[PDB]
């Protein structure tokens, strides 16, 4: 088994409100990747955060109300690394990475670019200056599983009415090119659409009820996995957890096992 | 003779450098010019020079119609 | 072989073709060869014979 | 050429109604209307042109006996 | 050429040892050679369907023969 | 072709390799016989492929 | 063979002895650098050597420019 | 109506069942489903005509020693394929396992190592039980829905057996099969369809080769068709018939509201 | 009225399998478990109500006398 | 009403005239016809088929015919 | 009922406007019509048959009548 | 008579705005609606062609109009 | 009675003015919103108005589950 | 009539996801919400009200 769990908590005080501690303790996983800490480390440190089982591994940002990103293991990785060199990047946390044998895998949290015109500059920022690192990481024998919310959509399947969103950030024209490039032109795969081409799957809608009513959800959560760990994808699930957290839990298994 | 049609459409997007997007038989999509051609490689120009071979192409999109 | 697909070329019939990867293709037959299949739908979408799994016309013939 | 064009000319003859499933996996129906060295005519419906290369095996519906 | 696969397949078939043919896609096909040429082979299943070699990718015997 | 010189190769010297497949199912053991067409491992079943379906053979030791 | 595009290619590739990328269709990447090749193999030394069959080669990225 | 008649017995030798008579009893007893679990004796001793059922297609898988078990499977309609084999060696060189697929629904017959002869049989029965746990969270996870017809060799609770207190050592109520078996059924939701359709004690199968327990119907509950919940519902009875014990285990009878086709 | 109620009866007893066309042109199979004044229950494996309002013709396999 | 239905079809089946019904979906149903009713017709040909009037388009009867 | 029908389908029989009716499937008919009823139709052309109102779609005359 | 459906016609033919009936199958119709009746509508254009009601399937004025 | 769930139901969702993707029964999609309707014709809104009729429609697709 | 009142309500009481197939090809597979003599609602994406005259075969899951 080989199993990855992704929840964009927005705040883990709301998460650990809402249950969400009770939730990952029963749900047996082999790595949690919750994003957007809004606290600082040292908040993280405290052991009602701590999974029973499991390891504690967090990078706040400058500002703990900006983001900050968690990880949690079930072994010991091998390394645990911070950064990507890029202000957006350092300055802010949104970048936390462990280290496993054979296969390292990473958390990534994009900035929402929905807020103002700023964060959609930031955004843009950040997408080239994180392909500029991935062509960095292109014959790099390791592979990665950057478990991230990307905040973009690549297709019209995984976002209903496109014709109302296409103006609205998170289906703009360059963000999707530049989500294509990263995925096709790079040989990167995504587990979820190899493993079901199915429709009507979101993670992220808005908490307004009308919207949860007609479920209008814009899909924001990917695994990116390089291609060699395509061939291992089991089954991937996103469930229609009852308002627990913003973006609905991403759970995808593996076929291949993890090793110190 | 086996290319009677392949080889001129493949030489008319090669001189007229239209942006082609290549899909593969496995999915992945491969957007890129094609620099040159032959009987079963196709040099596709981009951040990286790719050498796709031909038998594992499934289909090519042109972005502008030829 | 010939002779099927040239009817389906030269009567336009609405061909959608099933690549082995299964994607569902549709458009009409433009010119076809030994290797090579244009596919006439909006662009020319190229396609190779050793990856068409099914032609399936919208009428018979 | 000893074994696979007598089977088909049998099947077409017989018109068994065969089952025919690609190497992808997906499941075909219809009968073997005429048999070629690249390709087949499977009329199920509508008349659908499977090539050889794509077919993972032929399963008659009904047992078959050779000539 | 094609010197190896003639003689291994005649006494795979001639015992009737039940071969394990794995597909390209993974999916099993137990049951044992009724008779083999090009591009084909025949299956003694239930039905005996008719395989193709391009699809074929191992043959592996319950039961390990001599050649 | 230097396919021939290197499967003979791995049969004389009889090193375990591992042969992936299209699919990408890692196979293992030894070489015993081979041609043009198929291969004959030297596994404990001795399951034997043909050549149309053959992705990349390696030896577990150099 | 009739033009031998691909000939060149594999020439430059191997007299360099850059290191390339070779991916295949299953969707694995093998690193390495080509020691030579025919119609239906191409040798990669990386450590062993690596019998990577030709029809199962979906695309050869080098990380290395190669000037043509 | 619609009606489905699975039968099953344990003939643990298909020579004595022969001697029993139990091919008369068989193709007078028409039904859907006929499963003869341990045939002790190859493919080719199966392959005498008599064995097989008028209008039923025989397929067998014998262990790599025919005295060691192998086991049959007839069947009123052709099924759509059958198959041998779990991966597991000890399942593979004992031919302990044999499916016959038909349409949205494979009838499988499983063959558990009694464990009673022997501590080496009972631990190779614990492997194949971890080992068949492992096949079960493996296989239901492709789309499809199973009969298990096997003889388990384990009572799940003192209902399935009587004077239990002096069964608690004896194999077939050991607390590790107890554990294996309330697993299996509740962890995963998997149900038997006897229990379901009736919840009555003193129902077993296994009777011990004593003329004594037989009188005073000492027997157990070791076989178990266990299945997925989708096909539960779909029961409508179960029977074990008391008549002259065919085999080590007696004639399990259940018939269902499902009808299987090609 | 006088024509379709026998017609029907007799395909009901006798349990002759029909070809029932739909109105597209499809041919579709199985048994007949019981009609109605407006529609009829098909069986093939499972129930399958067809409305007579899609049917184009009933052609019986087998030859049937009016009573 | 239905003062022309009740003749032409008596002088059709009395006659016994082959018709090739063109179905709705552009088939063309070759055979005499044995019978008629409200909403329905009996065909005369390799089986009694029936066919349902609000599936019929046009009757020919070819042959010359008069009432 | 058919207080339209009837006058425009006796005054085309009157004066014998040859008519082409065009089927709902598309089929082509032609012929002038003979008599008619409340459902069914009589043709005058050599094989003379009954089309079906029902299946009817549209009844163009070869000359526009009052 | 009808709620809308006949105010609606007499409307659309007070103004003899141009009508484009469309038919189930797909085919257009151009030209003003002469008159209409129970089953029938007539249509005024280069000859006076009648459309039949069960037929036509929706019915799009070129302007739009109120009742 | 024949009109006791479908006029509620067609009312609710007029009132609602939920963006409606009506599909006729040949296949092709119109959208827009119902304004008005009675028993055999349906009148629809949009940049055109439109009229459909009742007996050509397949299904009615709102772009919201209404109650 | 008084064969379809039952086994349509039946066909619900149950669950048992019902796939209808329109006379042009189509099919849709869902849990029916009310029926009526004209209309049945089939529970999908959103409530698609089916015309009962435009439903050619019934096939239930089950």
């Amino acid at each position: 088994a080989m199993r990855i769990i992704s929840v964009n908590v927005n705040g883990i005080q709301a998460a650990a409100e809402r249950g969400l501690l009770s939730w990952l303790q029963a749900q047996n996983a082999d790595v949690i990747c919750l994003q957007d800490t809004r606290a600082s480390a040292f908040d993280l440190d405290d052991p009602s955060f701590q999974l029973d089982g499991y390891f504690l591994y967090a990078c706040d940002a400058e500002l703990p109300e900006q983001g900050g990103v968690a990880l949690y293991s079930r072994l010991q990785p091998k390394a645990v690394i911070s950064g990507l060199g890029f202000e957006t990047a350092d300055r802010y946390g949104r970048y936390l990475q462990a280290d496993f044998d054979k296969v390292s895998i990473a958390t990534l949290l994009l900035p929402s670019g929905q807020s103002g015109d700023e964060s959609l500059n930031q955004k843009f920022k950040f997408m080239d200056d994180f392909t500029h690192y991935l062509s960095k990481q292109r014959r790099k024998r390791r592979e990665y599983i950057y478990c991230g919310s990307l905040y973009v959509a690549h297709q019209k399947m995984d976002v209903k009415n496109w014709r109302e969103c296409q103006q609205m950030p998170g289906f703009l024209a360059p963000e999707r090119a530049w989500l294509d490039e990263v995925f096709g032109n790079l040989g990167y795969a995504d587990a979820l659409r190899e493993v079901s081409r199915e429709g009507d799957q979101f993670s992220w809608w808005p908490d307004s009820e009308q919207a949860e009513m007609l479920n209008l959800g814009w899909r924001f959560d990917y695994q990116v996995l390089t291609p060699g760990l395509r061939r291992f994808v089991r089954n991937a699930k996103l469930p229609r957890q009852p308002r627990f957290s913003q973006h609905a839990p991403l759970i995808v298994d593996y076929d291949w096992q993890l090793s110190i | 003779k086996g290319h009677s049609l392949q080889d001129p459409y493949l030489n008319t997007l090669r001189k007229e450098r239209v942006p082609v997007s290549i899909y593969l038989v496995n999915g992945i999509k491969l957007q890129g010019q094609i620099e040159s051609f032959d009987q079963f490689v196709i040099l596709l120009k981009n951040t990286v020079s790719q050498m796709v071979y031909k038998h594992a192409i499934s289909t090519v999109v042109p972005s502008r119609p030829v």
